[PDB]
Order: structure tokens, then sequence, then C-alpha cells
RNA sequence: AUAGCGUAUAUUAAAGUUGUUGCAGUUAAAAAGCUCGUAGUUGAACUUCUGUUCAGGUUCAUUUCGAUUCGUCGUGUGAAACUGGACAUACGUUUGCGUAAACAUUUUACUGUGAAAAAAUUAGAGUGUUCCAGGCAGGUUUUAGCCCGAAUACAUUAGCAUGGAAUAAUGGAAUAGGACUAAGUCCAUUUUAUUGGUUCUUGGAUUUGGUAAUGAUUAAUAGGGACAGUUGGGGGCAUUAGUAUUUAAUAGUCAGAGGUGAAAUUCUUGGAUUUAUUAAGGACUAACUAAUGCGAAAGCAUUUGCCAAAGAUGUUUUCAUUAAUCAAGAACGAAAGUUAGGGGAUCAAAGACGAUCAGAUACCGUCGUAGUCUUAACUAUAAACUAUACCGACUCGGGAUCGGCUGGAAUAAAUGUCCAGUCGGCACCGUAUGAGAAAUCAAAGUCUUUGGGUUCUGGGGGAAG
């Protein structure tokens, strides 16, 4: 039952749009790819994960995959869970052999 | 929770319990049982009296002087009152046995600052103003 | 002997609160012999003219209906 | 005692997005619970729902992402009048620019907007944002 | 990677019956032959009170607390 | 939740209906010999209750009404054998007696005194359902003497 | 501030310090000592879901376009929620010209329209009272005239009319002639210009055949009841023990015992204290005894027997909303105290004394009455304390504990161990990106992102319970 998950990432975010079609918003916010919450200026805690891709050869090819985290998830200890299955969704987990 | 009942046959029930709670807000007491009418005022605004006696009354601490006052005989009362007399040597102003104007002193039926328990001030002597008086405007 | 009373239950709309309130009225109304009326009945009755102190109102339907308890704690609001 | 099987649907809910949850077991269930879930996914807050029959109430689970800031029902579910629609609106959302307040009608139940839209209303359900 | 919907078998048998998705019991039915005369009769899981084969009148199950004691040489089977 | 037991009553004791509703496939009774049975039991003067626990323990058959399509009592009604007071209330009246002995006697038990006051309080909450659902006659009452009488 | 500006008093905002929206109640004022319970308030889930096609608008989007213009219009195409047709076991018959009626659809609350509606007010259109308050007038040389206004909204409740599908209440066929239909029997019966018989209709009742799928939603991790093995320092009767204090008896022995900071009142040769053995008499259940148990709370701890009662667990048992909370009204309710009898060992208010002290009518000591215990009765109160209302959800982790149950393992093979589950209790330890003024709180959390149900209580301090 992943339906709703998807169709979320299926469109870009937008800050405010006036009639005008402007963008007002100062700046876009980063949001968590588990929880999808908004990463504040003043997180202390909030994180991004680069993790590298990988060729046949075991090369990197300085392709990465960065996933956001949100300082309640890793307060909370979701985060070793959170980004194991976000990197499932994306292909990259478990790794082949 | 909250202990409150929420149901639109409550109606009656919320409405009755305000009306009980509602006498421990104190404006309302007083109001609602003719509290205002048995005061020395009798409700009013202000009162003539005569005075009884020219009296001084040393101030709460940690003040020393001497209040100016007066001890005036309501004229609609018969009640007899405690009024504070204001500004300076206007205490001279007043004979005994005069015509007086006296008001709240702005704290509605409670005494102000270092005159303890006196709720009352002068305003008027004969027919004219201790303001008129003071300033020396009018003669007695 | 050939009156009864009937009562009428209703919601008052209490404003502030917002919410409703439980009343009740009684009305005395004249049957005419030509009905059988148990208490705790349903009553129809037309507006008349003054035939007594309390009465305006004349009975017109019967209609049979079983109530259990007392007929007073029995609320219908139609 | 079970009073509102719509309130405690709704107030679970809540708090799982609260606390991040992916997904909510929900019980017992309604209609209109299920109309009221209907009504957040097609409005785009939840996402995907599966009901499932137990022979008695019902059970439903409900994929959350997040989206819902809160979501609740008032009780007593009160009378609406479409002249005091101004009142819930401000009272109850965040905005005028999104929420929505739904609301039972003769016409089913619906969006507040869906009832300028139908030009009807007075039964108040709940909300959510 | 738990989900709700798709419950693992070992621990819905772990849950409390009441706790389960389908709400499914803990009692079974059996089969059991009297040691005795023979004969095959059946016997609830948690029952109550005493069991008599029809046959011999020798006994076969005794209460408890949800547990029947199958007593001596009574040979059951669970009926599914 | 337990009935008037307020702070901590609060528990569960099990049943629970397993989901298919059809009839289990190793059960070989017909429903007419099912009713028999219950009918046979019922004339010897068992409760609805106890004639379910009797066919599920010795006799293999787990819900009757799954089996029928009728519960027990409604069998018991058609068939003309029938529990004029039901076993439920029957049950709170004998009870509610067997306090009433054990208290003519010892006079000074107050706790036996307040059991009685919860037991007859559940009685008449019963008796007030039972009547407006027309399972008891209307002018029916509990009382000490009446109810000592009453076939309890 | 300004031709005005001080002051007094009532009242409005300030006030989320009256709270429906919207407050507080562990410690700031605040949860009733505790249960039962009527009014009141509050109430689990299920029923024409749905799909397919047509049209009308109303919105939307825009790599469709256009036309003109300072932005509307036309048009695309698809995309919506409608609104309304249509067929699908599917919001109704039947009749007269999209609309009436009659029939049928259980009633209502609720909601949308509409009627009925007092002006002045208020909101508000028009209008330069020189502005403006405001008024209802005005504007124009086309002048024995002309142009134009005196709007409109609002008009809450209850009556009235009408559209309604949700939600909420209530209904209907469970002793059924219930429904449809055919055939009878009665009681009425408009018309046939009139009374009489037959009839006809019609409209009620009733008897019997036939038709139909004949008619009873689940069965709440709601509640009541049954039953089965237990568990408990729950209760009431009986029984019964145990040392201990006090006293007595019978033996012994002697000069001191007591008590204190020292002491003194006391007791002692009539032999105390002390020792041994018994006995009397009232209490009291030590140690085991615990962050353990039960009871509604107050409270409950020796043996055994009896009497009724209880939870939790176990149920593929039965009932089927029977439930939650609760003004009335009731059952309890430590101690102390009261009334009438008992009883009286220990302690022990009052009291009598010793001491201490400046004074002690106190703390200490020797005594001692009421009391303490008990029958019948009253009394209703406590820091009756988690100072924390009850029913219900939901939000972290971890061991352990008491009671059931379910598997598993070891042995010396069991009312015993251990292990793993789980249901219910009493708690504890971590922890919260939850709460709080904090102390702290796994509730005191899911509260301005403010509404699950229900009683109660508080509104500065004293006066004053
Ligand atoms: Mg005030
Ligand atoms: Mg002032
Ligand atoms: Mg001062
Ligand atoms: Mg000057
Ligand atoms: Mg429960
Ligand atoms: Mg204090
Ligand atoms: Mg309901
Ligand atoms: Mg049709
Ligand atoms: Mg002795
Ligand atoms: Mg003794
Ligand atoms: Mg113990
Ligand atoms: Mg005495
Ligand atoms: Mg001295
Ligand atoms: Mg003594
Ligand atoms: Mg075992
Ligand atoms: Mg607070
Ligand atoms: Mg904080
Ligand atoms: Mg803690
Ligand atoms: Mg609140
Ligand atoms: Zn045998």
């Amino acid at each position: 039952m992943n339906s709703g998950r998807a169709n979320q990432r299926s469109k870009p975010m937008t800050g405010l749009i006036n009639d005008k079609k402007e963008k007002i918003d100062a700046y876009l916010p980063r949001k968590c790819d588990w929880s999808n919450k908004l990463i504040f200026s003043n997180d202390q805690s909030s994180v991004q994960i680069a993790i590298a891709e990988v060729g046949e050869n075991g090369q990197a090819t300085g392709s990465k995959t960065n996933v956001v985290l949100c300082g309640s998830v890793r307060s909370k200890g979701e985060a070793h869970i959170a980004l194991e299955n976000i990197l499932r969704e994306r292909g990259l987990y478990p790794i082949q052999e | 929770g909250v202990g409150k009942p929420r149901g639109i046959r409550a109606g009656r029930k919320l409405a009755r319990h305000r009306k009980d709670q509602r006498w421990a807000d104190n404006d309302f007491n007083k109001r609602l049982l003719g509290s205002r009418w048995r005061n020395p005022f009798m409700g009013a605004s202000h009162a003539k009296g005569l005075v009884t006696e020219k009296i001084g009354i040393e101030s709460k601490q940690p003040n020393s002087a001497v209040r100016k006052c007066v001890r005036v005989l309501l004229r609609k009362n018969s009640k007899k009152i405690a009024a504070f007399v204001p500004m300076d040597g206007c205490l001279n102003f007043l004979a005994e046995n005069d015509e007086v104007l006296v008001a709240g002193l702005g704290r509605q039926g409670h005494a102000v600052g270092d005159i303890p328990g006196v709720r009352f001030k002068v305003v008027c002597v004969k027919g004219i103003s201790l303001l008129a008086l003071f300033k020396g405007k009018k003669e007695k | 002997n050939r009156t009864v009373i009937i009562r009428r239950d209703y919601l008052h709309y209490v404003r502030k609160y917002n919410r409703y309130e439980k009343r009740h009225r009684n009305i005395p109304v004249h049957i005419s012999p030509c009905f059988s009326v148990k208490e705790g009945d349903i009553l129809v009755a037309g507006q008349c003219r003054p035939i007594s102190k309390t009465v305006r109102f004349n009975a017109l339907q019967v209609v049979p209906n079983e109530i259990i308890g007392s007929v007073r704690k029995q609320f219908l609001l139609f | 005692v079970k009073v509102n099987i719509l309130a405690e649907c709704l107030k679970d809910l809540v708090n799982a997005e609260k606390m991040g949850k992916k997904q909510v077991l929900l019980r017992p269930v309604s209609k209109v619970v299920l109309k009221f879930l209907r009504i957040m996914q097609k409005n785009g807050y939840i996402g995907e729902f599966e009901v499932i029959d137990d022979h008695r109430s019902k059970k439903v689970v409900v994929e959350l992402i997040g989206r819902i800031n809160k979501c609740g029902v008032i009780s007593p579910r009160y009378d609406v009048p479409l002249a005091d629609f101004e009142k819930w609106t401000n009272n109850i959302l965040p905005s005028r620019q999104f929420g929505n307040v739904v609301l039972t009608t003769t016409y089913g139940i619906l969006t507040h907007e869906e009832c300028r839209k139908r030009h009807t209303g007075g039964k108040i359900l709940g909300f959510f944002y | 990677e738990r989900d709700l919907l798709n419950p693992i078998y070992e621990e819905e048998k772990q849950k409390n019956k009441f706790k389960r998705l389908i709400q499914a019991p803990n009692s079974y039915f059996m089969d059991v032959k009297c040691a005795q005369c023979q004969n095959i009769q059946m016997i609830f899981s948690n029952a109550q009170s005493t069991i008599i084969c029809e046959k011999c009148s020798a006994i076969l199950c005794k209460p408890t607390g949800g547990k029947v004691q199958i007593q001596a040489g009574c040979a059951f089977k669970i009926k599914n | 939740g337990r009935m008037q037991m307020k702070g901590k009553g609060k528990g569960i004791s099990g049943s629970a209906l397993p989901f298919k509703r059809r009839s289990p496939k190793w059960l070989h009774m017909t429903p007419s010999t099912v009713v028999d049975l219950s009918v046979k039991l019922a004339k010897k003067g068992l409760t609805p209750s106890q004639i379910g626990v009797i066919l599920r323990d010795q006799h293999g058959i787990p819900q009757v009404r799954f089996l029928t399509g009728q519960k027990i009592l409604r069998i018991l009604k058609k068939n003309g054998c029938a529990p004029q007071l039901p076993e439920d209330l029957y049950f709170l009246i004998k009870k509610a007696l067997s306090i009433r002995k054990h208290l003519e006697k010892n006079r000074k038990d107050k706790d036996s005194k307040y059991r009685l006051i919860l037991v007859e309080s559940r009685i008449h909450r019963l008796s007030r359902y039972y009547k407006l659902n027309q399972k008891l006659p209307p002018k029916w009452k509990y009382n000490a003497q009446t109810a000592s009488a009453l076939v309890q």
C-alpha cells in the first residue's frame, strides 16, 4: 500500500505564488525524506547524508544520493530504520552481490 | 473530560451553572443585592452634609503627618461620615457646622493612600469650591 | 369528566450556549364520548371557542398506542 | 463508554501523524469515518487506505505521509446555518487560504466549500488541516 | 519494515486472542477414544465439568481453568 | 468496565467468535437433530446457556445458530418449551434471595448487606429493560416477598 | 488634550479575572470520605455501496487557439464537484394538460427557499445641507415646461408555506390475517325525482384458500447472565491457640525494689522487686511482614468448621444495547464523643501528686477516673491524602512483582523449579522533539493546532465556616 507516498513526490514543491505567478517565498526549506517535516533554520540536529553510487567495478561514480532526515526522527532513533527503507524505495539497498 | 457538559440538550444546565457561579464575581454580587443603596451615599455620586468635627488623623506607616479631616452629618442619610480635606490649609476654609459637599476618593467605597479607612473627600464649602477657594478665585 | 390533558414537548433554543433546552406544555382538551381514550394515547385537537376556564381545545382524532411506565417520563418530540 | 466513533478514529489518527508514524490501524469504524477518510484522501491529506472486515464493526488501516497538521471532531455536532459559516471557518481553521470544516447536510457530507457551492449547511462534523 | 495489514503469523499466535486482526479463538475440538470400550466422542478444548463416554460410562476428561485433562489411555486428534 | 465497580473493575473475559460463519465441515448433525437434542435438554429443565454448553462440550456443536439459523432461546420459543422468566433475571433473583437467606440470620454482616443492595439494584435495572421490551408482564415487580414466591 | 479640560459615582472594553466559543481545581482558591441510584445530560456497528451512458451549466488548467484591447469575449481539448435525464433486481403508482392533484411514502429535530412583516433607527444606493452633522431632496433657461429621487439589505425566537439524501431521535410484520390476491359474511353508504324490497358501488370489520425467499443485521478488545479450576490478612457467625501485661495461689530466698539527668512522690520484714509451678481476668495477634494481597471507602493478619458474597482468568456458552455519569432518595463511614446495659487487664483526657523551672496548671516521674473492650442504639467528622473525579480512546522503552491461563525444559517427576507467551492487579527504573511557574508528571501527555461522555468545586486577603 504505497500509493500516496509516491504521488506525494510526483510534482515539485512551490513556495507562495501570487496571481502574477511570482515565487514569493524567501527560501524553500528542505523537507525530511521520512517524516516529511520542514527543515528549520534553527534545527540543531537535522542531517543530510550523502551516499555514493557504485559501478560494477566497485567504482564510485561521483554520483550521490542525498537523504535528508529531521531532528525528531534521528532523536527518536528511527534514523537507522528510515534511511534503510529510503534506500530500498530508491533501489539502492540491499547491496547486490 | 473538562467537567462541563457538551451536548445540545445541555443548554439549561450550562446557563444555570453560570447563573450560579457568577455570584463569586464580586462586582456582580455587590451590584445584585442593593449594596450600593445601603452605603452612606445611598448609591449617589456625592452628598451634602454638616460638619460635626474637625479632626486630625495620623497617617499609616511608614508615613508621618497629620491628615486634616472632618466628620460630616449627611443631610439625606443622617449618617455620620469621616471625610478628608484636600490640599493645603484647606482645613481653614471649614467652619464647624457648615454645608459641605463630599465625594468618593476614587476607590469606590475604600480608603486611599496613607489615610486609613477614610473613604471620602471634601469638594464644596457653603456653596463654593475648595479649588475656587484655594487658588483664591472667590471668598467665603 | 369529558376532559383530558394533553402534553406537547419541545426544544427551546438558548442562543448563547448555543444548544437547546427541554420544555413541555400541558393543554387541557375536551373529549367527546365518541372516543375511547387510554391514558398515554396520541391526540389531535382543534381550536375551539372557550368551553370552560382552562379548555380552548376539542378532541378530533385519537391514535391508540402503548406506553411503558408512567406517562409523564415518556418524552416524544414527535 | 464509547461515544462518537468519528472522535476515536480522528484523534488516534492525528496522534499517529504527530508521532511520525507511517500508518494507523483504526478501530472500530463507521460509514461516517470512511466518508470522512474518503474526503481527506480526495482532498490530498491521507493516502490510500484499506478496510478490514472482521465480522463486527470493522478495522481500517490508513497510509499517511505527513500533511495533517491537525484533524479534529467537533462534539456536540452543532447546527451550522449558512449564515454561521464565517464563524466556524474563522474560529476553527488556520487560515482562509486552506483547511476544511466538514459537515453533514441533507445533501450529504461536505467540505464547507462544497456547501457554499451546493448552497446548504447545518450539521458540523469535524475539520482537518 | 512492519505492515499492520500483513501481520506475521508467529506474532499473531503469540498475541492475545482479542488483539489479533481476525480476532480468532484459541480453542479446539477433539475426537477422543475411550481407553476401555473404544468409543469415539467429541470434546471441546476448554470444556466445563466432566465427560463420560456414552458406551461404557468410564471417565474421559476432567475440568480445569481452560485445560481439560484427558485421563489415562484416551487417545485424541484435533478436528479441523 | 465491569458494571457498578468504579475504580478498578476493568478486564476482558474471553469469548471470540471465529470468522467462518458456516458450521464446521466435520460436523454431521442435521439442524433438526440438533433442535431435537436441545429441546430434550430443555424439557429436562435446562437453561438456554446450559444447553449451549452441553451441545458444545459433549456433542461437537460449536455454535448452534450458525448451524440452525435460530439462536437457542428462539428455538425454545417456537418449539414451546419456554423458560418463563428469562434465565438472566432468574439467576439475579436466586442470588438476591440467597443473600436474603444468609442475611436474616447474620444481621451484623455489613458486606453482605451492601452486596445485596448492589444485586437488587441490578435486578430493578434489568426489570426496566425486560419491561419496556415486553419480555415481562407490565405490573411485575421485584419485592422480597413477591419475588420469593415468583418461581424463585 | 484643547473651546474645552479636571474630579466623583454606575456601567463597557480592558477580563481567557464568569470561560458556549474560552478559564482554572497534586502544592497558588478550589475533585464531595465512599458506594447505590431516579430526574437531567450522554450514548457501538450494519440497509441503493456502485458502475455505465447523455445533457446543462459552473469551475480549472493550459505546448489549442483565436478576435480584438488596455482585458473581456468566443473557442478548443481534456479535468473536477455538481445539477439533472437515462439503463442497470436500482428516489414510487394511477389519472388529466414541463405543472396539478389524488393515492402511497412512520413521524420530527435539522437545513435551503418562500409567504406573512411598522415606521424612526442601524447597514446602505442616489444626492456637494458652502464641507459636515444631516435633509429627502434635487437637476435644467427646450419655462403656461422638462429631467430624475425618496432605493435595497437587515428584519433573530415561535407560528405559516414548500425542497431535502446526511446526521440524531422515533416507527413498523414476533400472541403476527403482517402484506398482496381470490372467494365469502357483516356494518354503513353518495348517486340513480321519491319511499320499499333486490342490488350496485364504494368505505370499515371479519372468515378462509392462494401468492411471495413470507418477516428476527452483527454479534462491539460494550454491558448483564451461566458455567470451570483457582486466588485473597474482604464480611458474618461459631470454634481455638499463643506468649505478654495485671492479679492470685503454692513453694523459695532474702533488703532493698521502682523510677530519673539527677531525684522525689511511691512499693517494701505484714516480706517487696526476684525465682519456679499453676490459676483468674480482660485486651492484643509479635517475629515471618514486603514499593505483597483483599475490601466501595472507612478498614482487614492465630487454628479449624459453617454461611452468603467477590475479582481476574478460562470459554467456538446465553441474552442482545440491556450501557456511562448523576439533583431526588438511600447503604456504609477511623478516632474521639453520646444513651442503656455489661466488662475492666493494659495503657490513659480530667484529677491527685512528685520533680523541673523565675514561673510551670507543661514536656519527665508515681498514681488515676472517663475512656480504651463489649452488646443494643446514636453520632457522620479527619492531612477520610495519590491533597490528583468516573467511563472511554491513543501516545515511549525495560526488567520485576501478585492472580489466571498457554506452550516448552530439567530433576529426586510435584499444589514445587526454570523458560517463553499472554490477560488482569500493585508498583518501580530509564526516557519524552509531550506537559508545567517550577517541584515535578507515562499522566499532571494527545490544549490558542483551544469540543469523546458525565457529576462536583474556585473566582485577591481577612472578616468566617
Ligand atoms: Mg472584578
Ligand atoms: Mg478613576
Ligand atoms: Mg503601603
Ligand atoms: Mg493657574
Ligand atoms: Mg474494557
Ligand atoms: Mg496550604
Ligand atoms: Mg449512533
Ligand atoms: Mg426506477
Ligand atoms: Mg492465661
Ligand atoms: Mg485469653
Ligand atoms: Mg500475602
Ligand atoms: Mg458504661
Ligand atoms: Mg530551684
Ligand atoms: Mg500507670
Ligand atoms: Mg505448565
Ligand atoms: Mg494547566
Ligand atoms: Mg519545556
Ligand atoms: Mg517517571
Ligand atoms: Mg479546554
Ligand atoms: Zn468407554
